[PDB]
RNA sequence: AGCUCGUGUCGUGAGAUGUUGGGUUAAGUCCCGCAACGAGCGCAACCCUUGUCUCAUGUUGCCAGCACGUUAUGGUGGGGACUCGUGAGAGACUGCCGGGGUCAACUCGGAGGAAGGUGGGGAUGACGUCAAGUCAUCAUGCCCCUUAUGUCCAGGGCUUCACACAUGCUACAAUGGCCGGUACAAAGGGCUGCGAUGCCGUGAGGUGGAGCGAAUCCUUUCAAAGCCGGUCUCAGUUCGGAUCGGGGUCUGCAACUCGACCCCGUGAAGUCGGAGUCGCUAGUAAUCGCAGAUCAGCAACGCUGCGGUGAAUACGUUCCCG
RNA sequence: CGGCCAACUACGUGCCAGCAGCCGCGGUAAUACGUAGGGUCCGAGCGUUGUCCGGAAUUACUGGGCGUAAAGAGCUCGUAGGUGGUUUGUCGCGUUGUUCGUGAAAACUCACAGCUUAACUGUGGGCGUGCGGGCGAUACGGGCAGACUAGAGUACUGCAGGGGAGACUGGAAUUCCUGGUGUAGCGGUGGAAUGCGCAGAUAUCAGGAGGAACACCGGUGGCGAAGGCGGGUCUCUGGGCAGUAACUGACGCUGAGGAGCGAAAGCGUGGGGAGCGAACAGGAUUAGAUACCCUGGUAGUCCACGCCGUAAACGGUGGGUACUAGGUGUGGGUUUCCUUCCUUGGGAUCCGUGCCGUAGCUAACGCAUUAAGUACCCCGCCUGGGGAGUACGGCCGCAAGGCUAAAACUCAAAGGAAUUGACGGGGGCCCGCACAAGCGGCGGAGCAUGUGGAUUAAUUCGAUGCAACGCGAAGAACCUUAC
């Protein structure tokens, strides 16, 4: 291993907790119908990239938060698929359960969106070189984003060797723990395997 | 006082550092000194010392020169060096130890006589005036 | 503490410069001149805890100053004057002086101050190497079985043992073992769980079960080494506890392999240790306890953390390893 | 149908079966093997094989190099040949000056024309790149028929030098011998023992004997063609340098074959032989030493006469000539001027020898008037690495041996300079309980668990130095549990 995981370190000051709630007695199975229905909206929910996923838990209702780039098949104009979600959510038994959509200001400045749309490109046809410099390039479009690297590994190609190659641009301090920094990772599809993407955002550093 | 290596020749690099340093002065003069922590407080003010020191030129020139003119060649190489891998014509003083294809308008005197160096300066500072009230 | 990039220059070309040399620093940290100018990953800082003070602030916590206790202690009415605990803020920045210093970095000494020159410890692993470890955490391309290499229990073994290596525990005995008396800790767990007072047991534990989803009730008023008194006069020993047998408890449908704990007898072996070798420069080494945890019991001397008593030295890089 | 080289995917076995002109391709998932399709090239022909040229400037006349990759012979004298410093005079034998005069046919090249166009051939030209004689030229490139001198040599005066050979001679040191004095050790290496002593060592004084070599001066200095050359003195002698320039008036250069000199070692004969020192004995280290180390010491090292004729014989660069910017030292000699006329004072001149540097050259390091710069003249040497500087043959040598110098087979590379890491028993400046000073420990014995190894029907599986081993196992009567 060479690096812990950003979010985790920076966790403390920086960044927020995306799930907040207290339990003593059955937080057991509080945590366990967590990562069931995430699992479930992970595995359901492909087409729309589900850049974060939230929850607020006070004794019985529960508000589940999902940020996405576009909220047009998340949710349809006449809500299917929120029916079909909120179906799923009774069938595991989360009781009242309240959903909301948000839309992200700037796709490409998430680490989950543009992680998951490269993951994509990589799967179909695209190959890692224009990939990632349309990914490098539209997100250095951005004014408030400085620094950028992504990172990919496994068999690039098909070749039988595995290749781990990474492009920097800007400033990304991660011994920074001031610095802001945007962790995100995905495993992409394969006919040859599967190969990891692993991708840094900085977006500028808060004082206080 | 300190001849940056092809700064003119890489004029692209320090132009962004003249725009530094002037959105340096221009946020000095606003006034803001309490709002940063002393240890870069300190640090900026010996940046500010260290650029405007070796920084003089620049700052008026902007949009290139059409010629350039140096005193003791043998030392100061690197900027005829630079100023005909440029093609900008050169105008300089030969000493007796000085390269006579150097320069593509020598003018003999001696850079180590501070009588015939101040008189040669002030001679071609005449000419520079008369010809900027003839323009 | 090094690893790179953009422009430029030299050569023709691998490339070189930047990253060199002098001084300085724990460090590519800083300064001086230079075909260098700069930027990135680094490094320091920003985080947590710890060392002080001020404000805010009294219950289940403390008691300065008032009263009731009368043997059980703030126990009870009372109060922030302190810790107690947790918020905000301040405080180390060569802040000031002398001398060396290129008048530049930097260093020694000196006053104030709690700390003096990253105050202490953590989290924090740059590009990469060992085709390093993990298809028995998980996910997966290929191949293989599909009437089996699938499933279920017709019980058992993972712990067997002539021997070696590796890391620990307890010691080899008096700075001790044993017996009686006796004072100080931190933090933490508890729902199909912690478990009081009481009675019966040598003791595992049995009956019974208050108080608790928890500064409150249980983990004993959380102790051990620590102090006083008595023995042993150096013995294979009152050190030292295994081995085996005889008797019970506990979890559980059911303790033979293959559990733990309690009681007895059991008395073997071994006297600081062979070359070689390890770890430790301040609460450190060394020694004595407690707790998170998996769990129903349990091979729990373990991992992890929380504590208690608390040293010695550094003359300096010639030799060994990095 | 991997890259060279216009043309890719799937299916089948995996260090097997196999491909292939160079690199090179298969060790379960091949665009390089085999089969399928698909595409490419060519076509009544398509590939393989063999011979020949080109690229190969890879035999370099046009058109290569010799510092390190292959090469300057060891260096001189010098025969035959090749090549020449000015201008003063014919014949025209090196030669171009124009014309008539041959160049068989066929072929090549240009245009025409015919077989319907096609091969095929039909006609006339043109082409037919060399050589013959008669007529007309004289600038260079040769002999011949006469003079001068800028190369060269001589002549006059000086010059410095370890140049060579013979003889004579000096001091210090080592060893040995002789005689005092003087006592138990002396010599030795990282440590010790073989070695010599108690029969008198070592040490030290006096004397003598013999052999080798000349410390300082002594240097990146002198000379010689090169090997090389230095204690003095004498004897004879070579080479080189400056000035006057009297004289010779094309005598100059390099030089295949040939001949002479030549480091050390080696050989014969006859002498010498102090020190040193192959070989050989012991002592020492190592698992091992037939070496590095110690104690001894036979050839040789010295002399005279002959021999062999090889060296990283290096400046790894043949000689000679002319030209091309400088700076800083040394040696030798002529001059002139501040002028004391003392003075590395200043200046001019030629020769020799160090260092750094332009332009230039070179692949780079580097050379840079003492060229690897730009040229001229001649001579030797080289054509990928082994085989192999070897066999046979020839020549020389008494021999050791030396010179001349191959072929088969094999490899697809071997080599020169330079960039960056790693390593170092190469160095400097720094870090840590790394050592030093230390307490407490383990390694001797019980304990309670983990790992190898041996038994059993199973003893599940994984992790095996740092970075596994009271590790997953932070809980095995059913479960866990996979056998
Ligand atoms: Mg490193
Ligand atoms: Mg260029
Ligand atoms: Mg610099
Ligand atoms: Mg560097
Ligand atoms: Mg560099
Ligand atoms: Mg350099
Ligand atoms: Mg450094
Ligand atoms: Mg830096
Ligand atoms: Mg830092
Ligand atoms: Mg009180
Ligand atoms: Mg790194
Ligand atoms: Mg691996
Ligand atoms: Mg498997
Ligand atoms: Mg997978
Ligand atoms: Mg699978
Ligand atoms: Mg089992
Ligand atoms: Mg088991
Ligand atoms: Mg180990
Ligand atoms: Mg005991
Ligand atoms: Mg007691
Ligand atoms: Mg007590
Ligand atoms: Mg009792
Ligand atoms: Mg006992
Ligand atoms: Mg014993
Ligand atoms: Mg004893
Ligand atoms: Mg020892
Ligand atoms: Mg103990
Ligand atoms: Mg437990
Ligand atoms: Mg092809
Ligand atoms: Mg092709
Ligand atoms: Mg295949
Ligand atoms: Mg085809
Ligand atoms: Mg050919
Ligand atoms: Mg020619
Ligand atoms: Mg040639
Ligand atoms: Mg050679
Ligand atoms: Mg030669
Ligand atoms: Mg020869
Ligand atoms: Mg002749
Ligand atoms: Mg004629
Ligand atoms: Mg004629
Ligand atoms: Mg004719
Ligand atoms: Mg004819
Ligand atoms: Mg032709
Ligand atoms: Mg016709
Ligand atoms: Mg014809
Ligand atoms: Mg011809
Ligand atoms: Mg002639
Ligand atoms: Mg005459
Ligand atoms: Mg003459
Ligand atoms: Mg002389
Ligand atoms: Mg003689
Ligand atoms: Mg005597
Ligand atoms: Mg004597
Ligand atoms: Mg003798
Ligand atoms: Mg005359
Ligand atoms: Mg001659
Ligand atoms: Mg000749
Ligand atoms: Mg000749
Ligand atoms: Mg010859
Ligand atoms: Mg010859
Ligand atoms: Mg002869
Ligand atoms: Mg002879
Ligand atoms: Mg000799
Ligand atoms: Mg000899
Ligand atoms: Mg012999
Ligand atoms: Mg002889
Ligand atoms: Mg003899
Ligand atoms: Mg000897
Ligand atoms: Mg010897
Ligand atoms: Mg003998
Ligand atoms: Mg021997
Ligand atoms: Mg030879
Ligand atoms: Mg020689
Ligand atoms: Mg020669
Ligand atoms: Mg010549
Ligand atoms: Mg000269
Ligand atoms: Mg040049
Ligand atoms: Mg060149
Ligand atoms: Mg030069
Ligand atoms: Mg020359
Ligand atoms: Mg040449
Ligand atoms: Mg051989
Ligand atoms: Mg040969
Ligand atoms: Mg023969
Ligand atoms: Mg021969
Ligand atoms: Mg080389
Ligand atoms: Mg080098
Ligand atoms: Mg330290
Ligand atoms: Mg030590
Ligand atoms: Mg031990
Ligand atoms: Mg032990
Ligand atoms: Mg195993
Ligand atoms: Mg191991
Ligand atoms: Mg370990
Ligand atoms: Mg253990
Ligand atoms: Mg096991
Ligand atoms: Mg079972």
């Amino acid at each position: 291993g060479q690096k812990i995981n950003p979010h985790g370190f920076r966790l403390g000051i920086t960044t927020e907790w995306k799930s907040r709630w207290y339990a003593d007695k059955q937080y057991k199975d509080y945590v366990k119908e967590d990562v069931a229905i995430r699992k479930l909206l992970a595995t359901g929910l492909e087409r729309a990239g589900i850049a974060d996923v939230e929850i607020e838990r006070t004794r019985d209702r529960v508000r589940v938060d999902i940020h996405t780039a576009r909220p047009g098949i998340v949710i349809g104009r006449r809500g299917t698929e929120a029916d079909r979600i909120r179906a799923d959510l009774e069938k595991l038994t989360g009781k009242q359960v309240q959903l909301n959509i948000l839309e992200v200001k700037n796709p490409e400045s998430q680490a989950q969106l543009v992680a998951q749309g490269v993951a994509e490109q990589l799967s179909n046809r695209v190959a890692f070189r224009r990939a990632m410099r349309k990914a490098i390039q539209s997100a250095m479009r951005q004014p408030n984003v400085k620094g950028i690297r992504v990172q990919c590994s496994g068999r690039l190609g098909g070749a039988e060797m595995s290749r781990s190659e990474f492009y920097r641009e800007g400033r990304v301090p991660l011994h920074t723990l001031r610095a802001d920094i945007d962790y995100g990772l995905y495993e992409a599809k394969t006919t040859f395997g599967r190969i990891g993407v692993k991708v840094w955002i900085y977006k500028g550093d808060i004082v206080g | 006082q300190r001849w940056l290596g092809g700064m003119l020749t890489n004029f692209s690099t320090v132009h962004k550092r003249l725009q530094r340093l002037k959105e340096l002065e221009a946020m000095e003069q606003t006034g803001g000194f309490e709002g940063r922590t002393k240890k870069e407080i300190l640090m900026l003010t010996r940046e500010k010392n260290k650029l405007e020191r070796s920084l003089g030129g620049i700052r008026d020139m902007q949009k290139v020169p059409s010629a350039v003119w140096v005193v003791d060649t043998n030392k100061e190489h690197i900027a005829v060096g630079e100023a005909r891998k440029l093609g900008i014509p050169v105008i300089a003083i030969l000493d007796t130890n000085c390269d006579p294809d150097v320069v593509d308008y020598p003018i003999p005197g001696n850079d180590d006589a501070i009588r015939s160096a101040a008189l040669l300066t002030k001679v071609i500072a005449s000419a520079v005036a008369e010809g900027l009230q003839a323009r």
